[PDB]
């Protein structure tokens, strides 16, 4: 039972589409069937190292606590196109995001299936069950509006949205950058 | 800004021409075989003020110059750029299935 928004669907594809080809990850917040209600990207590249991880998850935090949220997802893209299984990194990660919420269930990108309009979802949701991490079934649905997804996916690539992003690692770069990117959540209210 | 060359320019002409009236003084001499023995004012005036102008024109157009400390040009340097590795790109990544094959 793991539910996520449109809008955690699009920055999905607009962060795969940033960085094509570098595996990526992030969170997702929610609220306390779990619906995440936000999502939030951190890094590129390189991702087995820890203290960026340790300060990312740090701030993500403090920031979903001071405006209500928790983190409750962890998605991780990765950079080969036959690669769909979690490596140690996303599997460590997972494991600890869920020491406090038992809901909280890994989401990996599926570049398999990256295309233009999204044709099929391409996230797929792992569950820890048993001590071991797992996949759903690829069949139940995944987000909340499957034709708003595509089309707000379909136009936000079509718009060069994808460029605009920003993720942590910018802000790691300079703060100048919003991490928060409230500009592809207007996008997605005034497509909408 | 360009115009510093457009000033050297100006700058050899006035040599130049003071080449020319210098030549035509001689000239001069080589007619009145007189014990002159000396340039007129205007000519050296214009010759000593042309190499003032040209040369600091000349010190601008050298160009500009460039610190020594090597941390200097690479403070811009963002981590998203050093770990791409040109000659080790791959092409198994999401970007082609994503975009049209
Ligand atoms: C710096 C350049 C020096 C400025 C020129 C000074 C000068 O020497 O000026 C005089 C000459 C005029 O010589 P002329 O043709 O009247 O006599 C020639 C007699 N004939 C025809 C029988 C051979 O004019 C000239 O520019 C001289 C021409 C050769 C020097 C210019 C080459 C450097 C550029």
């Amino acid at each position: 039972g793991v539910k996520l928004t449109t809008q955690a669907y699009c920055k999905m594809v607009l962060h795969g589409a940033k960085y094509p080809h570098c595996a990526v990850n992030g969170l997702l917040v929610a609220e306390k069937h779990t619906l995440f209600v936000d999502c939030i990207p951190l890094f590129h590249g390189t991702l087995a190292l820890a203290p960026m991880l340790e300060v990312a998850l740090t701030l993500i935090d403090s920031w979903c606590k001071d405006h209500s949220y928790v983190i409750a997802g962890y998605y991780q893209a990765n950079e080969r196109v036959k690669d769909a299984s979690p490596n140690q990194v996303a599997e460590k990660v997972a494991s600890r995001i869920a020491e406090g919420f038992s809901d909280t269930a890994l989401i990996m990108v599926d570049n398999t299936k990256f295309t233009m309009d999204c044709v099929a979802p391409t996230i797929h949701v792992y569950e820890h069950h048993e001590n071991r991490w797992r996949c759903r079934d690829p069949h139940h649905d995944y987000c909340e509006d499957w034709p708003e997804a595509q089309r707000i996916s379909a136009s936000l690539l079509d718009s060069r949205s994808y460029e605009t992003l920003v993720d942590f690692d910018n802000h790691l770069d300079d703060i100048r950058n919003d991490w928060t990117n409230p500009e592809i959540n207007k996008a997605v209210l005034h497509l909408c | 800004p360009s115009l510093w060359k457009g000033l050297v320019g100006i700058g050899l002409f006035a040599l130049a021409h003071a080449a020319f009236s210098a030549a035509q003084h001689r000239s001069y001499m080589r007619l009145t075989e007189k014990e002159d023995e000396s340039l007129p004012i205007d000519i050296v005036l214009q010759t000593l003020l042309a190499f003032a102008v040209t040369c600091y024109g000349i010190v601008h157009i050298a160009g500009e110059f460039k610190d020594m400390d090597a941390t200097s040009e690479l403070k811009n340097k963002t981590f998203d750029t050093l770990r791409n590795h040109p000659s080790f790109y791959v092409f198994n990544h999401r970007g082609r299935v994503l975009f049209r094959p």
